[PDB]
């Protein structure tokens, strides 16, 4: 299974990372590392700055797990636009609960991308979270029964 | 790890 994810210098989306294949540049403070892709190959690798632009795996969000999303917070969104869908930093400006349905939850997030600044309301099928929001699932317990 | 959506990609330069 896939760890870590990172950033591409192509086109600012984040992609599964296969493999750390090198690293530089320790000494600076500011290391780098040699990735190659999921999906992709040798062509497609890319040196990428550690600090900033790789990262813990997003988690996929399904159900009552829509509790740990919050005005406020970095997720990671898949952005569909008219010829490319691809997954990017944005922000979430604003979460509406809804009923939750045998299909899960219905919950809608009012999210601006960072790179763009764009708005789009999306389902919690296009959210991704940080592992750093997953203490929330124990404080907010009653809140994922309620739904 | 759960599956993420397929990504779709395009050139640009419409
Ligand atoms: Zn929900």
């Amino acid at each position: 299974s896939v760890e870590f994810e990172a950033k591409s210098a192509r086109d600012g989306a984040w992609y599964d990372v296969a493999a750390f294949l090198s690293h530089r540049l320790f000494e600076s403070g500011d290391p780098e590392v040699r990735v190659r892709f999921s999906g992709f190959g040798a062509e497609e690798d890319e040196w990428i700055n550690v600090r900033k632009c790789v990262r813990q795996r997003s988690l996929p969000c399904e159900a009552t797990e829509c509790v740990a999303v919050l005005p406020g917070d970095l997720i990671l969104c898949f952005q569909e636009g008219k010829d490319q869908a691809l997954y990017y930093d944005a922000h979430v400006l604003d979460a509406q609960r809804r009923r939750h349905d045998v299909r899960g939850c219905r919950c809608r997030f009012l999210v601006r991308y960072d790179h763009d600044s764009s708005e789009e309301i999306v389902p919690l099928r296009k959210v991704c979270r940080r592992p750093e929001t997953d203490y929330r699932l124990q404080i907010l317990h009653a809140a994922r029964a309620a739904a | 790890a759960r599956t993420k959506q397929t990504a779709r990609m395009s050139t640009g330069g419409k």
